[PDB]
């Protein structure tokens, strides 16, 4: 079995939001539903990560660390791909029963929250990213940040990460080419990967604000409450090394 | 500390 086919087979199933479209829309209602949906996506993300070849060989603390740093990067990337596959518009396809359509984007504060994720979706479209390239890029997003002093299994991590950089290389070549066009493509896809840090920084500013301000009555499920609680101090103490392909 | 994530990683799937 190829390494990319092992990443394909563990692709998480599509989750439904449980959004009653008969009841009218509101920003608070959509945000609340997306947070509950988000916790379920992240419980599924743990199961997914555990099945990535090499991941379970890292120290358990590094497994926890990597999932806690990359959670929003994984979610915005997976959502961008799901949105690029279904539209053809483009819209944000959080769930089959909850798409952020044209009207929904006119709700107060919706667009400002959606625009960064729309950029991811529009980029995958513009670059005509393939299924295999996306699968390699998504695993690389899980391996996109390490602590200031690195990981417990840093040597192994660096080996696993190189293996998936090579795996992305193999997917780019499958559409050759050729071959300065390959360099151009690797440059473009790794440049989009690098831009996810900025996308995520903007997503976490809204996320951290709504979580911390209890007067907003914006609920987060335990899975997310725990990720956010862990991450907020790490950011304030500079305990994050964002790995970059380009400088 | 991060009880739920630790449980999910440690448990059998
Ligand atoms: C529009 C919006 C944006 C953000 C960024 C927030 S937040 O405050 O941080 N809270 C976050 C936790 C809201 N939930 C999500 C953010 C990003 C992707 C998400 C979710 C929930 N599901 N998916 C998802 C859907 C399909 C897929 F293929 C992969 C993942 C909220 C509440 C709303």
């Amino acid at each position: 079995p190829t390494l990319v086919s092992l990443l394909e087979v563990i692709e998480p199933e599509v989750l439904y939001a449980g959004y009653d479209s008969s009841v009218p829309d509101s920003t608070w209602r959509i945000m609340t539903t997306l947070n509950m949906l988000g916790g379920r996506q992240m419980i599924a993300a743990v199961k997914w990560a555990k099945a990535i070849p090499g991941f379970r060989n890292l120290h358990l603390d590094d497994q926890m660390t990597l999932l806690q740093y990359s959670w929003m990067s994984l979610m915005a990337f997976a959502l961008g791909w799901r949105s690029y596959r279904q539209s053809s518009a483009n819209l944000l396809c959080f769930a089959p029963d909850l798409i952020i359509n044209e009207q929904r984007m006119t709700l107060p504060d919706m667009y400002d929250q959606c625009k960064h994720m729309l950029y991811v979706s529009s980029e995958l479209h513009r670059l005509q990213v393939s299924y295999e390239e996306y699968l390699c890029m998504k695993t690389l997003l899980l391996l996109s940040s390490v602590p200031k002093d690195g990981l417990k299994s840093q040597e192994l991590f660096d080996e696993i990460r190189m293996t998936y950089i090579k795996e992305l290389g193999k997917a780019i070549v499958k559409r050759e080419g050729n071959s300065s066009q390959n360099w151009q493509r690797f440059y473009q896809l790794t440049k989009l990967l690098d831009s996810m840090h900025e996308v995520v920084e903007n997503l976490l500013n809204y996320c951290f604000q709504t979580f911390l301000d209890k007067t907003m009555s914006i609920e987060f499920p335990e899975m997310l409450a725990e990720i956010i609680t862990n991450q907020i101090p790490k950011y304030s103490n500079g305990n994050i090394k964002k790995l970059l392909f380009h400088q | 500390e991060n009880a739920l994530l630790r449980y999910l990683l440690d448990k059998d799937d």
